[PDB]
């Protein structure tokens, strides 16, 4: 009458689609290990150039000699772009990683990193050129809410 | 009984959703698992091809070979100047690629230029005219000079004090016409590896080929123009040479600034080259007066504003100094805590930025 | 200044580098630029501008107060 | 030594610019310690 109709289906199916899912989890286990193992890394550095239908990339390496890749890899097209740093396959030269852009040694060396500590107190007499100084530079990173209610290009 | 067999119908539906959210995942490792089985091939320029099967190519920064196409390639397309991929093994010739971006001309077109408008700059308006009829209606209506049969000027030469609007002017060119601009500072081209620089302008130029219509804007071009440290005449050499090499076809236009124009080498100075120039001189008083009511615009100001009487004592000011009168009105008006703006906050950022303009010991320009 | 004395123009070209990097094509915001000079009579009439240093700020021989206060 | 990715602080990933040759993604050997290695630092590579 009810209930009774359906018995036999719905406690077979989906026993045999969740073996499926689990053979097929584990060839993607499988499949993944394979790449991570292909996933070695001396990487050789290189510079993205513009990419091309037949999605597929053109590279310019840290040794420069530029080469064209059938497929990027295992990167994805939209994330690169020209002028990028990947690293590919020391060989086959294939993209497998996408890296942050270095500038320069000196610049980073440029950044400071200890934090001086010098007090405006401990300035004398410069109070006006301090308020500003200040009023240029610190305002505009502080609120930036001042300057837009009024219109004007902060300094 | 419902309920039961919908608990287990919708564990179905989602369980099948799970495997076909699987399904792509075992895709996406399977094919690019394919992916790592490929190899990349060497990309290179191509030259004479000595039959219809054997030709040279030369690999970027690399040796001269003697290859041959693949097999089924055509071969009437592969012509001497022709990027092409090779085979890493036996070098033989297959997917000729249609040219090199060289992502730092990537870089020169894709930057940003503002939303810079024509009604924005103020007081240039016979120099925008001139600009507009050298550089824009040259390209929008190439059609009147096919008819007429005048052969466009090729470019047009900004000069001036600095900060009058030359770098707006462009900008402004850039934002208005729907097209493929090219912007570079000047100093961006040289580069310290032997020869490179040469390449950038020549691979500049043919990006700008390709792209039709667009617009060459080189900004600061004493940096690689002043009269005859050797790459840079080396290169200049090359940009006469690009420069000289405009057929009167392309939708192609150039526009260069300078500060001092004197410093530049007088080979751009001769007709055929850069034959329209154009003085962009200090404001006068009603261009200035222009110039002070589009910057103060905006400004959230209360009362009457006497425009004249900045102007009045704002002798001699660039566009950037008017700029900063704004800027400094407003500075003031921060400090004192007020919402708003007022007369005498323009009137004591103006003697402010005379009293700076006593610092820029500016020096008497003259021109190429 | 621009014209100096030349094979001192590499200079030229870092400076005119500076000088679009602070005011040309794209503007820069959220990136604050502070210079200290000591001869600003030799510098640029074009990196001594409005559009790229809005403020010039003196710093003047200290006066008796700013003396005081210093020691 | 540049750019330690430290993309975990487990995998650190760090690039190198040996001069005149090459630049590379590598790792440490199973000597060395992340405490050791600073970016910069000119380090020493192995050959292969
Ligand atoms: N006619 C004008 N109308 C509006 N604003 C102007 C005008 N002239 C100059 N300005 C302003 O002054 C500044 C000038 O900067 P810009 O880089 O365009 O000047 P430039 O003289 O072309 O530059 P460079 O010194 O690099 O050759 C900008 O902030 C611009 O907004
Ligand atoms: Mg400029």
């Amino acid at each position: 009458r009810l209930l009774d109709s359906e018995i036999k289906i719905m406690k077979s199916e989906v026993l045999r689609v969740t073996h499926e899912l689990q053979a097929m989890k584990d060839k993607i286990k499988e499949n993944s290990e394979k790449i991570k193992v292909n996933k070695t890394l001396p990487y050789l550095v290189s510079n993205v150039i513009e990419l091309l239908d037949v999605k597929c990339a053109v590279i310019k390496t840290s040794t420069r000699q530029t080469y064209f890749l059938p497929v990027i890899g295992l990167v994805d097209a939209e994330k690169l772009k020209p002028g990028d740093l990947v690293g590919v396959n020391k060989d086959s030269y294939l993209i497998l990683e996408t890296l942050p852009t270095e500038y320069d040694s000196r610049v980073k060396a440029m950044e400071v990193d200890e934090r001086p500590t010098e007090q405006y107190s401990d300035i004398g007499g410069l109070d006006k050129q301090i308020q500003e100084l200040v009023e240029a530079i610190v305002l505009p990173m502080n609120h930036k809410e001042k300057f837009e209610n009024l219109g004007i290009q902060p300094p | 009984k419902l309920l039961e067999h919908k608990e287990i119908d919708g564990r179905l539906k989602e369980l099948r959703e799970q495997l076909k959210e699987l399904t792509k995942q075992y895709e996406k490792s399977e094919n690019d698992l394919k992916a790592l089985q490929s190899v990349g091939q060497i990309v290179g320029e191509v030259l004479k091809q000595l039959t219809e099967e054997k030709f040279i190519v030369k690999a970027t920064n690399g040796p001269r070979y003697v290859v041959g196409c693949r097999r089924q390639l055509d071969k009437s397309k592969l012509k001497p100047g022709t990027r092409v991929a090779l085979d890493m093994t036996t070098l033989t010739i297959m997917r000729y690629l249609p040219r090199e971006v060289d992502p730092l001309v990537y870089n020169m077109s894709h930057e940003d230029p503002g939303n810079v408008s024509y009604s924005e700059i103020g007081g240039l308006s016979e120099q925008i005219r001139e600009l507009r009829e050298v550089i824009e209606l040259p390209l929008t209506n190439p059609e009147l000079f096919q008819r007429v049969g005048i052969i466009p000027p090729k470019g047009c030469l900004l000069y001036g004090p600095p900060g009058t609007g030359k770098t707006l002017l462009a900008r402004a060119v850039a934002s208005q016409l729907d097209c493929n601009f090219l912007k570079v500072v000047s100093s961006s081209i040289v580069d310290k590896y032997i020869g490179e620089s040469a390449r950038l302008i020549r691979e500049m130029f043919n990006y700008a080929r390709d792209h039709q219509p667009c617009i060459i804007f080189m900004d600061e071009i004493d940096a690689i123009g002043g009269r005859r440290d050797r790459e840079i005449q080396r290169t200049l050499m090359e940009l006469l040479n690009q420069m000289d090499g405009f057929d009167t076809l392309h939708r192609v236009k150039m526009i260069m600034a300078t500060n001092r124009p004197d410093t530049l080498d007088p080979a751009l100075l001769r007709p055929g080259r850069l034959d329209r120039k154009i003085h962009i001189d200090l404001p006068n008083e009603q261009a200035r007066l222009d110039i002070l009511k589009i910057h103060a615009g905006p400004i959230t100001k209360h009362g009457e504003i006497d425009y004249e009487a900045i102007v009045k004592l704002s002798d001699g000011f660039n566009g950037a100094d008017l700029r900063n009168v704004c800027t400094e009105a407003g500075m003031f008006a921060i400090r004192a805590d007020h919402d708003f703006v007022v007369q005498e906050d323009f009137m004591k950022a103006v003697r402010k930025v005379a009293d700076s303009k006593k610092l820029e010991s500016k020096l008497d320009y003259k021109p190429v | 200044k621009r014209f100096d004395s030349a094979g001192d123009r590499e200079v030229q070209r870092t400076m005119l580098e500076l000088l679009n990097q602070l005011d040309g094509f794209q503007p820069n915001t959220q990136v604050k630029v502070i210079a200290a000079t000591n001869r600003v009579d030799i510098l640029d009439p074009a990196l001594l501008r409005s559009g790229r240093l809005d403020r010039k700020i003196e710093f003047p021989m200290p006066n008796e107060e700013a003396r005081a206060r210093i020691m | 030594c540049t750019k330690i990715i430290n993309a975990d602080s487990e995998d650190p990933k760090y690039i190198i610019n040996v001069k005149q040759f090459a630049k590379f993604v590598v790792d440490l050997s199973d000597q060395v310690a992340p405490t050791d290695i600073e970016e910069g630092m000119r380090v020493g590579v192995d050959r292969n």
